[PDB]
């Protein structure tokens, strides 16, 4: 497996510091690429990466960016206490504030509405209902992941509390991780009808947990701290990135194959 | 066994009811997935969905392009022949036909390049 760079961009340095590319998104069609540099959302093409859109609506730096499975509207979350919902052309849908900060944006591949993860709790914003219920959380969340069938939502937390807070079933299966949970994802390829969640715990460990809260297989050690989970070839492999300054491809078991 | 209200009952050979549901939309045509693990339903409006054989939840929706989308056209044919389930490049054995007469031959649940061939005459079966 040979890997070669096709195109590469770089955010311009401001005051000697280049703002990080915290999030990245690919369209389900496979053409639109959404990145977030500074306070500005940027849009590129898959083949060439030409700068199509340069949206400037967030007052502060952008942490989380998510893309919808339809391929029409993507939402970007900046550190300005407010989630803004955007369209492909650049028209904001709604600009609704959160309490202190926002952390993650997750889009269900089946239903249109998304779930935002923020300081106070995770809000459920829907196009039909602008009203979002507010409740307390022990602290601010880190990441989120919806099931490919929309069954359950997993919230990745620094203290390790991964909760199966699903609207369909109020039952919760609690995962405990000593390490921060910075990147967790649900597999799109289910074998024998098993719902599996891959968690990149920041003790250099990668774990698999089913919907029953059982450690699937074993806990795999890593030569870095993963901060971005993804799957390759629709569940065939798993893509990981972290403090190694390298992108690594693993089997579904968890063994290392190739950087 | 599917009805007009959307109610579906999947029965076994002997009669053991595997699962029954009351789907919200009005069903008009029903097919069987080629592999045997998916069930394709058709609405009264003309939309087509893919559900699970066992659980029966709303797995996905078929990407249609022969349907204009201006008005809900009823469908007259929905058949997926399983002769090439274990084929390296499965043939366009899926068939979706509307009452107008637009025939769309797909090779998978979400095929992006169907061999849609149009005919002037209408269609019923």
């Amino acid at each position: 497996m040979h890997t070669s760079v096709r195109w590469s961009e770089t955010a311009d340095a401001v005051k000697g510091i280049r703002p990080p590319v915290n999030s990245l998104c690919y369209s389900p069609s496979g053409d639109y690429v959404v990145a977030s540099c500074g306070v500005r959302v940027l849009v590129y093409a898959a083949s060439t990466g030409t700068l199509l859109h340069s949206l400037m609506g967030h007052q502060d730096t952008i942490y989380c960016v998510d893309y919808s499975s339809d391929g029409k509207n993507f939402a970007s979350g900046g550190a300005d206490r407010t989630v803004i919902v955007w369209s492909s052309q650049g028209e904001g849908i709604v600009k609704y504030q959160h309490t202190e900060a926002i952390q993650a944006l997750a889009h269900n591949p089946t239903s249109s509405q998304l779930a935002s993860v923020s300081s106070v709790d995770w809000g459920i914003w829907s196009p039909e209902q602008p009203k979002v219920s507010k409740y307390s959380l022990p602290s601010k969340g880190l990441c989120a992941a919806w099931t490919p069938n929309g069954k359950t939502l997993a919230i990745g937390m620094l203290d390790g509390t991964v909760m199966m807070l699903s609207k369909t079933s109020e039952e919760k299966v609690i995962i405990r991780r000593p390490a921060p949970v910075w990147a967790l994802a649900f597999t799109p390829l289910r074998e024998n009808g098993i719902d599996v969640l891959a968690i990149g715990s920041w003790d250099q460990r990668l774990s698999f947990y089913n919907l029953s809260g059982t450690a699937v297989g074993r806990e795999r050690e890593l030569d870095f701290d993963p901060c971005s989970v993804s799957y390759f070839n629709d569940g065939e492999y798993i893509l990981l990135s972290g403090s190694d300054h390298k992108v690594t491809l693993f089997t579904k078991d968890g063994n290392r194959l190739i950087e | 066994i599917t009805y007009e209200d959307g109610a579906v009952i999947v029965g076994g050979v002997d009669g053991n009811r595997y699962w029954g549901r009351e789907l919200p939309y009005k069903l008009a045509k029903v097919c069987w997935g080629a592999d045997g693990n998916s069930i394709l339903f058709g609405t009264a409006t003309g939309e087509v969905y893919v559900h699970d054989a066992s659980s029966g939840e709303h797995l996905s929706q078929v990407e249609i392009k022969c349907n204009d989308g201006k008005a809900p056209s009823p469908l007259a044919g929905l058949s997926w022949h399983p002769a090439w389930v274990e084929r390296p490049e499965p043939l366009a054995t899926l068939a979706v036909c509307y009452q107008s007469g637009k025939l769309q031959l797909m090779t998978s649940i979400g095929d992006e390049t169907p061999c849609n061939v149009d005919r002037d005459l209408p269609a019923h079966f």
